[PDB]
């Protein structure tokens, strides 16, 4: 398979078609409402903690998981391009963590 | 009503 493009393309094509994950998650809302309490979000103040609670979407988790999944089936079909690798990204604890 | 389940690789 690794000797012929065509052959490998089909391997990859099929490797992907098969992927199926079944996840259950809370309501996007309720999680906000909960951390919202844990941090004490002032609906007037803009602060790190507060801000991130909005870039919180479900679609992201989908994409992320599926990736984690394939990336685990065969290392030679695909690679990921990480976004936002600023010079000092690590000084943003959230992103960092 | 708390958990909404998702089948992934969905074209929502």
């Amino acid at each position: 398979v690794y000797m012929s493009p065509l052959a490998l393309n089909n391997l990859a094509s099929r490797l992907l078609r098969k992927i199926s994950l079944h996840l259950v998650m809370q309501m996007v809302t309720a999680v906000q409402q909960d951390l919202g309490e844990v941090v004490s979000v002032s609906s007037n103040v803009t602060n790190p903690a507060s801000a991130c609670l909005v870039r919180m979407n479900v679609q992201g988790v989908q994409t992320l998981a599926v990736f984690i999944a394939q990336s685990m089936l065969n290392p030679n079909i695909s690679y990921g391009m990480i976004s936002g690798l600023t010079l000092d990204c690590f000084s943003n604890f959230i992103y960092g963590a | 009503s708390e958990p909404f389940s998702d089948k992934e690789r969905s074209e929502l």
